[PDB]
Parts: structure tokens; C-alpha cells; sequence
């Protein structure tokens, strides 16, 4: 079936987003449609289940205003509205396919999720797609790299020589600041007695931002 | 008249006053209750007549005043997928006296332990879900069915068969019958003046 | 009612070997309890529903059963391809929504300790004219985590806008760690030698880079 989700942008709290599954590939007046949310550090989170041919709907004491769960037959796609997200709504929004109706309380005893399609991914923050401003560094076996600094959202990717040298490139953690920016550094292998005479090039890219800068990395004069 | 539609009647036969003489007589009150069954179930509710599904569910004793109206409908009534709205109690803990219901979503027990909040093998659920789907057979199919109850000789009767109505006719005496006032004479235009309640 | 689970499971391949999913009274028993598994980075699937018998397509090596409150997850035999993320699903009728446990991790019961390597980068001369200063220094070649990064000024310690993280499995299987402090000007040419230093089994290292370089 197609389960695909539909791409949401990195909103900051005081408004609300928007996170849409795709139902079609079966029929829209049988089949059942849950969500579950992934958090990491705590358990699963489950808020509701819809009926997709009328209005029917059940809640938990965990949300009751930041999660309105509607539907649509004529189009055959469910649009769900998250609002005022943060670290308890940042979560891994999974869309479930599962089979049978279950309009009252005694029959989600008998359930189970048949197939889980596409989970979103949902994140939230006052950084905006601002972009970056990146200065070249000076470095001091040896180690080279290059930062990316005041940048959001994730993720960005790093080239050596425009992508034409390959030293085993691992991604590292960021933290998060009190304004909210990530910062990432890659750092490769180099050899000790080659750092000016063969040419390092550091290339950035942010997908959301859409700009790209080249700056190399030399030392101080 | 909306008794004689609706698809056609997998049970219409009564066991008691007529279908086709709802209409002759006045009746003060009408039960129905509104469920859905498999076909193989449809067997098991009857007059003197019970089972494993009619005697853990809802019971028609012999004396009813009174018989059951099933038709076959699957237009919301089966899925392909699953069905676990449309449940059946199969494990109940003594006969289902008729005009009683009882409903729980807790396990029921069939042993000495005692499970009010623990499970395992002995203890199981007294509810199971329906397997109605289109792919199963034919007695796997769910059936609406409906049973009526008529109340006698108990209250002043106020559900009245349609009793249909006639063309107007002037200066030729018949057999005329106005809201029960049999008689025979001619109609003419009356200049006398009535009351609104006379 | 909330579903009871361990953050960690040992798990030693070669024997079996039970793992424990409790809830509360009126919570397990009353409902079904179902075994759910996530491959990380992917959507999620089923393991065991019902507790009774074993779905089509997955291998008949999980055996779920229910005892009272408590759900326990049989196993038999630890394979290199199901590391799996398992996870417990149960339905409360005291909340109207489905309760999960916290997740266990299984961990196979590895790599030898080498000596970690600590490199400072500090920012050039471009970053001084706009008025900004981070220092990024990166620890790596240690095994496990849970390492802990200082910064040193060579007269005083400082704690004031510090940033750790967590470091995270290398495709290598290796261990990594990046510490970050992003300072003022003021602070920054205040001093003639920062360092950042991290301990490692009771070991330290201190690369002394000046901010003129």
C-alpha cells in the first residue's frame, strides 16, 4: 500500500505544524489508521485512533487540545495538527496501518498494528532556516577538519577535496544551545608532514538553507 | 409498509400474532433490539430452542408475544479485514434469563483460582469477536436481525395499525364509517356551525 | 499501570534466557499483550501478538506467554542479525490507550583499549573581527563511552557555557566524542594557553595550543 508521508518543516513553538500520511493503495472504509509516537529516553506514546467513514474518535490523559486527528475520503488522505511542540512532542510520528473497525472501547483489545509505513520526523525550535556563517579555521598522527557553526536544522554534509578523498568520515553529536543551533566538526586523518603541500578543501552544504561555501582550512601567518 | 423492504426477509414466518395483521389490531407498545449475528446463529434463537450462543446471549423463551424479523445486508455489517466491534459472549457464568443483559471486560474464570486481575491457562476472556468477512461462507456471514415485542392488557394502546382513508362523495347515501361512527345516509353540505373540539 | 521495563538486557548468546514486562493490578491479564520490535532507522513491525502463536514471516525463536502481572519474552539462542530494538505493547482499560514499557536493549556479552587522541582546533584570525570565539577539540580511539571532557586555562578551571553530548556508536565500532565552548573576545584573548582535557582510566591528556598559534 502506499503509506508514504508527506515532508514538514522545523517549526518553532507558538504555532502549530502539520504531519500528513498518505492512505491510498487500499480501501479507505475498512481499514483502520493509527499513529504512534517514538520519543527517545521514555516509552511509546499513543493518543487515539480514527474511524475513516464518520466521526468517531477516543482520547488518553496525556493530550487533549495539541493533537486533532481528522480525515478525508474524497482524496483518500489523513492530515494530522501538531501544535506547541517541544522536547515531550518531539517524537517520531509513525503512521500504522491496522485492520478492523473498532468504533467503541472493548474491541482495541483485538487489535494490532499490521504494518507500520513511513514514520514522519518531527522536530521543533526558534532556530529557524536561518544560514550559516562560517569562517575558515586554523589547525595546530595529526588530525585536520573543518566546523559548521550556527546552522540550523540537521542534517549537513562535509567533502574533502570535493569529495574525491575518503579518510572513514563519521558523523559526531551536537548539543543543543540556549538559543538553539547544532555545531558539527569531521575531522580526517592527515599526515604529519602533509598539511600545506597537498591542498584540503572543506566543503559544507545545508539542504535547508540551499547555499554552499568552500573555504579552506590553513594555518595562521 | 416499511416491514415488507429493505432486502429480502431470511426469516419472516412468526410464531405468534400475524406480520400481515399488524395493521387489524392496536398495540400500546412495540420493543425492538437492533443486533447483528452470524448465519450459523441464526438457528439457535427460536421458541424452546437454545445453544452455546443463545443460551450465553440474549434468550426468545416460548411465550413471547412476539417473533424475530432477519434479513441478509452487508453494506456496514462486514469487513475484509477485521471485525472486533461485533462481539459474542461464549463463556458466560450461568444461563442468560431472558429480557437481562450483562456486560464485562474483565476475564472470566473456570476453575477454583480466582483471576481478577491475573490470566494464564485455566482463565480465559468471556468475549470473542465475530468473524464476519466476505471471503469466509455463507453461514459466516452476518445477519441483521430484529425481534418485536407487542405489550398487552397492560396500558391504554396507542400504536395503531394505517388505517387507509377514502375519496370524498355527496348526495348518495352509503355505508360510511368517520373515525368509528358506522352508518348509513346521505352526505351533504352541512350550513349548521361547530366548534373547534365538537 | 505503566508498563514496567529494563532500560538494559544481558543477553549471553549460547543459552536461553528470560526477560520480564510487568504492569500493575487490572492492567496485565485482563488484556492482551503483544512484543513489538523497531529496526532503528526504520518503521516498526510486530513480534509476537496475542502471546499465543508465532505471525508468518518472522522465525520461531521468541516465545511469548503471559504469568499474572508479569509477561515474560523466552528466547532460544542469540544470533549477530537479531539485535533488534524490542519493545512491550499493552492495552489499560484504565487509560483508554495503549501503555508501553521503556525498552530493552540487548547487548551481545569486545574491543581492546587503545590510547585516545585529542586534537585542538583553535579559530583564526577571521573569526576575531566579528566578534565570536568556539573551541572545538575532538576525543576519539576509546572504547566504551561515558568519558568526561574539562576545559583547563592553566590557572583556573571554568564552567560557563560547556557543551558535552553523548558519544555515539562509529561504524567501525569504535566510540567518538566532540566537545564544544564557545566563548567572548574578552575571554578569548584574555589568556595565552587554553587546553581541553579528558580522563581515561585515571589518565590524562592536555594539548596546550595558544590562541595566537
Amino acid at each position: 500500500v502506499q503509506l508514504v508521508q508527506s515532508g514538514a518543516e522545523v517549526k518553532k513553538p507558538g504555532a502549530s505544524v502539520k504531519v500528513s500520511c498518505k492512505a491510498s493503495g487500499y480501501i479507505f472504509s475498512d481499514y483502520n489508521i493509527h499513529w504512534v509516537r517514538q520519543a527517545p529516553g521514555q516509552g511509546l506514546e499513543w493518543m487515539g485512533w480514527i474511524s475513516p467513514d464518520s466521526d468517531d474518535t477516543n482520547y488518553a490523559q496525556s493530550f487533549q487540545g495539541r493533537v486533532t486527528m481528522t480525515r478525508d475520503t474524497s482524496i483518500t488522505t489523513v492530515y494530522m495538527e501538531l501544535s506547541s511542540l517541544r522536547s515531550d512532542d518531539t517524537a517520531v510520528y509513525f503512521c500504522a496501518r491496522s485492520v478492523g473497525y473498532c468504533s467503541l472501547n472493548s474491541c482495541q483489545r483485538w487489535m494490532w498494528f499490521d504494518t507500520w509505513g513511513q514514520g514522519a520526523l518531527v522536530t521543533v525550535s526558534s532556530a529557524s532556516t536561518k544560514g550559516p556563517s562560517v569562517f575558515p579555521l586554523a589547525p595546530s598522527t595529526a588530525a585536520l577538519g573543518c566546523l559548521v557553526k550556527d546552522y540550523f536544522p540537521e542534517p549537513v554534509t562535509v567533502s574533502w577535496n570535493s569529495g574525491a578523498l575518503t579518510s572513514g568520515v563519521h558523523t559526531f553529536p551536537a548539543v543543543l544551545q540556549s538559543s538553539g543551533l547544532y555545531s558539527l566538526s569531521s575531522v580526517v586523518t592527515v599526515p604529519s608532514s602533509s598539511l600545506g603541500t597537498q591542498t584540503y578543501i572543506c566543503n559544507v552544504n545545508h539542504k535547508p538553507s540551499n547555499t554552499k561555501v568552500d573555504k579552506k582550512v590553513e594555518p595562521k601567518s | 409498509s416499511v416491514l415488507y423492504n429493505f432486502a429480502p426477509f431470511f426469516a419472516f414466518k412468526c410464531y405468534g400474532v400475524s406480520p400481515t395483521k399488524l395493521n387489524d389490531l392496536c398495540f400500546t407498545n412495540v420493543y425492538a433490539d437492533s443486533f447483528v449475528i452470524r448465519g450459523n446463529e441464526v438457528s439457535q434463537i427460536a421458541p424452546g430452542q437454545t445453544g452455546n450462543i443463545a443460551d450465553y446471549n440474549y434468550k426468545l423463551p416460548d411465550d413471547f408475544t412476539g417473533c424475530v424479523i432477519a434479513w441478509n445486508s452487508n453494506k456496514l455489517d462486514s469487513k475484509v479485514g477485521g471485525n472486533y466491534n461485533y462481539r459474542y459472549r461464549l463463556f458466560r457464568k450461568s444461563n442468560l434469563k431472558p429480557f437481562e443483559r450483562d456486560i464485562s471486560t474483565e476475564i472470566y474464570q473456570a476453575g477454583n483460582k480466582p483471576c481478577n486481575g491475573v490470566a494464564g491457562v485455566n482463565c480465559y476472556f468471556p468475549l470473542q469477536s465475530y468473524g464476519f468477512r466476505p471471503t469466509y461462507g455463507v453461514g459466516h456471514q452476518p445477519y441483521r436481525v430484529v425481534v418485536l415485542s407487542f405489550e398487552l392488557l397492560h396500558a391504554p394502546a396507542t400504536v395503531c395499525g394505517p388505517k387507509k382513508s377514502t375519496n370524498l362523495v355527496k348526495n348518495k347515501c352509503v355505508n360510511f364509517n368517520f373515525n368509528g361512527l358506522t352508518g348509513t345516509g346521505v352526505l351533504t353540505e352541512s350550513n349548521k356551525k361547530f366548534l373547534p373540539f365538537q | 499501570p505503566v508498563l514496567t521495563q529494563p532500560p538494559s538486557a544481558s543477553g549471553p548468546p549460547g543459552q536461553s534466557v528470560s526477560i520480564s514486562c510487568s504492569g500493575s493490578r487490572s492492567n496485565i491479564g485482563t488484556n492482551f499483550v503483544y512484543w513489538y520490535q523497531q529496526l532503528p532507522g526504520a518503521a516498526p513491525k510486530l513480534l509476537i501478538y496475542k502471546n499465543d502463536q508465532r505471525p508468518s514471516g518472522v522465525p520461531e525463536r521468541f516465545f511469548g506467554s503471559k504469568s499474572g502481572t508479569s509477561a515474560s519474552l523466552a528466547i532460544s539462542g542469540l544470533r549477530s542479525e537479531d539485535e533488534v530494538d524490542y519493545y512491550c505493547a499493552a492495552w489499560d482499560d484504565s487509560l483508554s490507550g495503549h501503555v508501553f514499557g521503556a525498552g530493552t536493549k540487548v547487548t551481545v556479552l569486545g574491543q581492546p583499549k587503545a590510547a585516545p587522541s585529542v586534537t585542538l582546533f583553535p579559530p583564526s584570525s577571521e573569526e576575531l573581527q566579528a566578534n565570536k570565539a568556539t573551541l572545538v577539540c575532538l576525543i576519539s580511539d576509546f572504547y566504551p563511552g561515558a568519558v568526561t571532557v574539562a576545559w583547563k586555562a592553566d590557572s583556573s578551571p571554568v564552567k560557563a557555557g560547556v557543551e558535552t553530548t553523548t558519544p555515539s556508536k562509529q561504524s567501525n565500532n569504535k566510540y567518538a566524542a566532540s566537545s564544544y565552548l564557545s566563548l567572548t573576545p574578552e575571554q578569548w584573548k584574555s589568556h595565552r594557553s587554553y587546553s581541553c582535557q579528558v580522563t581515561h582510566e585515571g589518565s590524562t591528556v592536555e594539548k596546550t595550543v595558544a590562541p595566537t598559534e
